[PDB]
């Protein structure tokens, strides 16, 4: 439920895109997702089938690139985390200062 | 009524201000793109304000302003009466 | 026609009764028919009168 | 057993239920994506609390401390009278055990979710008949 | 003007002849004058919606038993009125089954009738609007009568209205 | 008087002295979100039917 | 009761009727927004009387609407509902929680606990009626009610009447 | 959208008059009672009744209705509640006010 | 992005009271709320349907 208007089609099995694939506005960079206690109805659109949320990180909607990499490890509690970078070129333009 | 001066005892200028042109203007605009009666002939115009511009010029605008005074007396002055010098 | 998506273009239509339709997504019913006191929501265009500011 | 009050957004026009509804948050709009009219507009996305609903269920407390100007006499009272409530007693037993539990898991350099799930684990079997007679060394140890 | 809050307001009652704060005895017209409250038995309210309905006919175009003259009614009705004529189409339809008195020369005498009491106007209404055979029957309908009009004068009030109503 | 500084003295003192608050300046009808008697505001446009049977 | 009332109104003109005969549309106006309408103050407004003499006051032009907003007096007919008061009407409809007569533009509710105990309703005989040892109370019958109580709303308004006192129910 | 139509007039503000609750205007005013400390009930699945976030007080939910006008959260403006002090108390922002006033009055017989 | 008071002043100076309305309620916030007319508080209840 909740799911962002985005795509998630460059995303893999574990939620998570591939380094070196081109991202956009509003590309689902990591899928996440968590339990939604029954007996909760917004906007109806909320049968039994649907038993998760959506918590995504989307990619910044005014920037665009493609994912440099992607490492997948744990925090001092051992809950799992991961950080992905994206690369972008800036070419100078009018309005840029030097 | 008597926070209505009678005609013969007004006071105030006979001319138009900008804020009275700039509301009669925009008032007569609104006017006209929401599909009022146009008293003026056009030669080709399809911008409301344009159009209200044309009125103003021919004095076909139907309005008359109520300048209000600070004690809460009013004039009433007719756009056609009023001189647009400015 | 046009849509959002190409400048000159249009982004809503609202009608009479308050309802509005965003282009975007209504294409799908092909063209819509615009009747006298609706509103189009359209892109600004050139010599349109907006105000400029600098701050403080 | 109460009123309803729920409110499901259904395309007067298109009729179809249940309805295609796409959220323009950008927009900050609900609009059917069938044929795009707007069900729902002003959409809504420090002044308030950190709260925690499980381990603390509701329970609304404040502190009272010293501010850029103060004098000691009024702290004073103010707190030995916060202190003295009865209805605040019976939850803050289940605070005490939370905070010993907290300082047990620390000195553990254990993982924030255990410190968590023993406190959690103390609430839940806590205020039980089976579970009375026992010390309550014993029921922190058993949670931990 | 000042005092705007809340203040004890009698309640709507007819008995007690409190018609509330919009309905009292004394009116002001648009002009300014003042006037008394102009309460229309059922019978009077029938002829001054017609003459109404009929002169706003003229202005258009210009620039009887009770069955038939139901007929009569809703079409001059229907001509003379805009939509949304729901309301006004039943209350045509009610006065003409519920007026006792018919034409301006009945109603008329009626009118020359009870003012001679001093009533008030909402209660001389009520008597045009209510047949009543005995003074009993008129002061338990309409509460206010009593201890203002001695039971020999209603009685000869209603006898003579009963005399003055044909069908 | 509350908008320029000491906001919630100003507004008790109000209350305890039950000021009654005219709404002319504009510092009130742009708290109440209404156009002030100002510029443009300074008058009122009414319509003119001695006028309209003239111009046709 | 039926009175002849003084009211005033604003109506609110789009700019497509600000022409020469703008008078007359306002006097359109007044019959299909005022005559057929209900109001709780003024009671339901049946006719207006004078059509041809309408006081009809200068427009002011809405600042951000741009329609006139006119003051029209006029003279009236107004059936304004009072509790006490003795009304006669046919019964409109009936159902097990009671029968309702139709006095004039309003309908007046009878509950069974403002019945005389000896009526009882009776959904057997069709169409349904509350039948008495003297009389018996049908769609179309007529009921002398008297108004027991009167709720007004901006736009709406709805009495209670009973017939248990003497001199009142069928006629 | 917008906000659905009404019926009642439309008007512009004139004037602002300021003053003090009394007391009974208060609980005139108020919709409902708080009795309750919580703001939901024992499952926190709905608002407790009698608590500080009652259904009738108004709603704040894009997907609950109000109790009282039964109108949506861009539609309710909000119903106000009260609360029965055990004890007069005084007002923190009159303190001033009320001791200048107290010495200008007798404390017996307050004249 | 932000009217700010100096913005407001300016269109006062300017003498557009108009636009300085359309700013502060067509282009942000717009409420509207039924008042009483013997007390002038926001706590009319409206059943609108
Ligand atoms: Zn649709
Ligand atoms: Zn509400
Ligand atoms: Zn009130």
């Amino acid at each position: 439920l909740r799911m962002k208007h985005g795509t998630y089609d460059k995303l893999d099995d574990d939620g998570l895109i591939a380094p070196g694939v081109r991202v956009s506005g509003e590309d689902v960079i990591i899928g996440k997702t968590t339990p939604i206690s029954p007996d909760e109805e917004e906007l109806g659109q909320r049968t039994a089938y649907h038993s998760k949320r959506d918590a995504s990180t989307p990619l910044r909607s005014t920037e665009n690139g493609i994912v440099d990499q992607v490492l997948v490890t744990t925090n001092q509690d051992g809950l799992k985390f991961v950080k992905v970078r994206v690369r972008t070129t800036k070419i100078p333009q009018i309005g840029d200062k030097f | 009524k008597e926070k209505a001066i009678p005609k013969d005892q007004r006071a105030t200028t006979p001319y138009m201000t900008k804020y009275e042109r700039a509301r009669i203007l925009g008032t007569r605009a609104l006017q006209i793109s929401m599909n009022a009666p146009v008293f003026v002939d056009l030669e080709g115009e399809t911008d409301p304000l344009r159009i209200a511009m044309k009125e103003l010029a021919e004095k076909k605008i139907p309005l008359v302003i109520r300048r209000y005074l600070p004690d809460g007396s009013f004039e009433d002055w007719s756009v056609e009466e009023l001189i647009v010098d400015l | 026609r046009n849509g959002p998506n190409e400048h000159p273009g249009a982004k809503y239509v609202i009608r009479d009764s308050g309802d509005r339709i965003d282009l975007r997504y209504s294409k799908r019913a092909g063209d819509i028919q615009l009747q006298y006191g609706w509103k189009v929501e359209r892109h600004i265009m050139d010599n349109d009168p907006v105000l400029f500011n600098r701050q403080p | 057993r109460g009123p309803n009050l729920n409110i499901v957004l259904t395309c007067p026009e298109c009729k179809v239920y249940p309805p295609k509804i796409v959220e323009r948050f950008s927009e900050g709009d609900v609009v059917c994506a069938l044929c795009g009219l707007v069900l729902s507009d002003k959409l809504v996305d420090r002044v308030g609390e950190a709260s925690n609903p499980l381990l603390d269920g509701n329970n609304l407390s404040t502190r009272i401390g010293k501010g850029e100007t103060t004098d000691m006499r009024f702290t004073k009272e103010l707190n030995k009278a916060q202190g003295k409530n009865v209805m605040d007693k019976k939850d803050n037993e289940v605070q005490a055990a939370f905070a010993k539990i907290t300082m047990l898991c620390d000195a553990a350099e254990l993982p924030k979710i255990v410190k968590d799930c023993a406190k959690e684990a103390y609430k839940l079997c806590h205020d039980e008949k089976t579970l009375k007679g026992k010390s309550m060394e014993s029921i922190m140890a058993a949670s931990i | 003007r000042r005092r705007r809050l809340k203040k004890v307001e009698e309640e709507e009652n007819a008995a007690t002849l409190q018609l509330g704060q919009e309905f009292q005895l004394k009116q002001i017209n648009h002009q300014g004058e003042e006037e008394e409250l102009i309460a229309l038995n059922l019978s009077e309210a029938r002829l001054v919606i017609k003459e109404a309905l009929v002169e706003r006919r003229r202005a258009f175009k210009r620039s009887e038993t009770r069955e038939k003259e139901l007929e009569s009614i809703d079409v001059l009705l229907e001509q003379t009125t805009g939509g949304n004529n729901k309301d006004l189409k039943n209350t045509m339809q009610y006065l003409t089954n519920f007026s006792r008195f018919r034409d301006q020369e009945t109603v008329g005498a009626v009118i020359q009738l009870l003012k001679s009491t001093g009533l008030h106007p909402f209660e001389v209404a009520q008597l045009g609007s209510l047949a009543c055979d005995t003074a009993d029957e008129a002061k338990t309908l309409i509460p206010s009568l009593n201890n203002k009009i001695s039971d020999d004068e209603l009685e000869r009030i209603l006898k003579e209205l009963s005399n003055l109503e044909t069908l | 008087r509350c908008s320029f500084e000491e906001t919630v003295e100003i507004l008790f003192e109000a209350g305890a002295s039950a000021e009654l608050d005219d709404c002319r300046g504009v510092s009130e009808n742009v708290i109440l979100g209404q156009m002030a008697p100002i510029g443009t505001g300074a008058f009122d446009v009414m319509i003119d039917e001695e006028s309209l049977v003239k111009y046709m | 009761m039926f009175f002849i009332k003084d009211l005033s109104l604003n109506i609110t003109l789009h700019p497509s009727f600000f022409g020469p005969r703008m008078k007359q549309y306002l006097k359109t106006k007044l019959l299909e927004e005022v005559e057929g309408s209900c109001t709780g103050k003024f009671g339901y407004i049946l006719c207006v009387l004078d059509y041809d003499n309408i006081d009809i006051q200068r427009g002011r032009i809405l600042p951000t609407d741009g329609s006139a907003e006119f003051n029209v007096k006029y003279r009236a007919v107004v059936f304004k509902p009072f509790k006490g008061e003795v009304v006669d009407g046919t019964v409109v409809s009936c159902s097990q929680h009671g029968f309702e007569v139709q006095v004039g533009p309003m309908k007046v509710f009878v509950t069974k606990h403002l019945m005389p105990q000896d009526l009882t309703f009776n959904a057997g005989s069709n169409p349904p009626s509350y039948q008495s040892s003297e009389d018996v109370i049908t769609i179309k019958s007529r009921i002398r009610v008297k108004i027991e109580g009167c709720i007004s709303q901006v736009s709406s308004i709805h009495a209670i009447g009973s017939i248990k006192e003497d001199y009142l129910g069928a006629i | 959208v917008g906000q659905q139509y009404s019926s009642a007039p439309l008007r512009t503000v004139k004037e602002v008059q300021f003053g003090l609750f009394s007391p009974e205007e208060v609980r005139a005013i108020s919709v409902a009672k708080i009795r309750f400390p919580e703001t939901m009930d024992e499952t926190q699945t709905r608002a407790k009744i009698g608590g500080l976030n009652d259904p009738r007080l108004g709603s704040i939910d894009r997907n609950l209705k109000c109790q009282t006008c039964q109108e949506g959260m861009n539609e309710c403006p909000g119903h106000f509640g009260h609360i029965d002090l055990a004890k007069p108390v005084f007002h923190v922002g009159f303190i001033a006010k009320i001791k200048k006033v107290c010495e200008c009055v007798c404390m017996h017989c307050g004249k | 992005l932000r009217f700010g008071e100096m913005e407001r002043d300016c269109m006062i100076a300017h003498g557009a009271a108009s636009f300085l309305k359309e700013r502060l309620m067509e282009a942000s916030d717009a409420f509207r709320v039924h008042i009483c007319g013997i007390c002038g508080l926001m706590t009319v209840i409206a059943k609108l349907n």
